[PDB]
């Protein structure tokens, strides 16, 4: 039974004012893609840097889910601290995730260079950032997910089985 | 006694996933905004993609949320030059006595530009 963490970062959704929506899209894309048994671990937290550090650490080590996904807090507003919380909790940085997603939301929206997304590894767990817009969540998830099952396999994580119709993994 | 519910949403690429996710997101938001408890209240639901969205059906997404009960139908909204591209639009027909000014319309993503202005021209 593989496990995946989905984390929504927004004071609006954490206080219950608005529906998360952005995280719902991540779960929907993951109900696609994946043909294998998988369980989602999912919390909605505010733009508190230490609170983000905890939910990531708790999911990466105690829950031990192989892949963690964040959404929001990646822009240039002083509120946004989602990337900074990822750099503290990870031993190593995967710079190719942010560079690719920044260019593949860019040929559609030019105000995507204003992103601070990044990704890293907490030992055996892979954490990746996504923005708040769901329409660019599918565009960003689609762009990096082919390498993720191979990456999780490289860290001896659970084998991710992919759907040939919805996505295309490389190994 | 029926009311219409307009919906709209955009995608950032023409892939089967992005079409299905955007469709379900818009569909489930349209029902939640109006308090739709069950699909039995809907008479039928209708979708419009543009000319540039083709890789998948809005029905295939609607069937993965249990709307086999619901009659579905889709086509291509007019390919107008300079119009908002890659937009999926929804007209769900709702057996209800709700007043017309009460029905929540749901324009999401970059498709909020299509949100009807309350005072636009009005010749």
């Amino acid at each position: 039974k593989a496990k995946i963490g989905i984390v929504t970062v927004s004071d609006r959704a954490s206080a219950g004012i608005t529906a998360d929506i952005s995280g719902k899209a991540i779960i929907l894309a993951l109900n696609l893609y994946l043909t294998s048994e998988w369980e989602p671990i999912y919390q909605v937290i505010p733009d508190e840097q230490k609170v983000i550090e905890t939910t990531l650490v708790k999911m990466a080590d105690i829950q031990d889910c192989c892949l963690i996904v964040t959404t929001g807090g990646t822009g240039p507003a002083k509120r946004d601290v989602t990337p900074e919380a990822t750099e503290a909790v990870c031993d190593r940085m995967m710079p190719g995730f942010g560079e690719l997603m920044r260019a593949e939301s860019l040929k559609e929206v030019p105000t995507a260079i204003l992103s601070r997304q990044t990704a890293g590894l907490r030992g055996d767990s892979l954490i990746v950032n996504l923005p708040g817009d769901p329409a660019s969540i599918s565009d960003c998830l689609l762009a990096v997910f082919p390498a993720i099952p191979y990456c999780i396999d490289l860290m001896e994580g659970p084998y991710l089985e992919c759907n040939e119709a919805m996505i295309k993994p490389f190994r | 006694m029926v009311r219409g519910i307009r919906g709209a949403i955009t995608v950032n690429s023409d892939t089967p996933t992005s079409i299905i996710i955007a469709t379900i997101l818009l569909l489930e938001k349209m029902l939640e905004a109006n308090g739709i408890q069950s699909y039995e209240e809907l008479a039928a639901v209708i979708f419009t993609v543009t000319e540039d969205l083709t890789s998948a059906f809005p029905a295939e997404a609607a069937r993965q949320i249990g709307m086999h009960r619901v009659p579905l139908l889709s086509a291509r909204e007019v390919p107008v030059p300079g119009s908002l591209p890659r937009v999926i639009r929804v007209l769900a027909l709702w057996n209800t006595d709700t007043p017309q000014d009460r029905v929540r319309h749901v324009y999401l993503s970059e498709a909020v530009r299509l949100r009807p202005d309350l005072e636009s021209a009005q010749l």
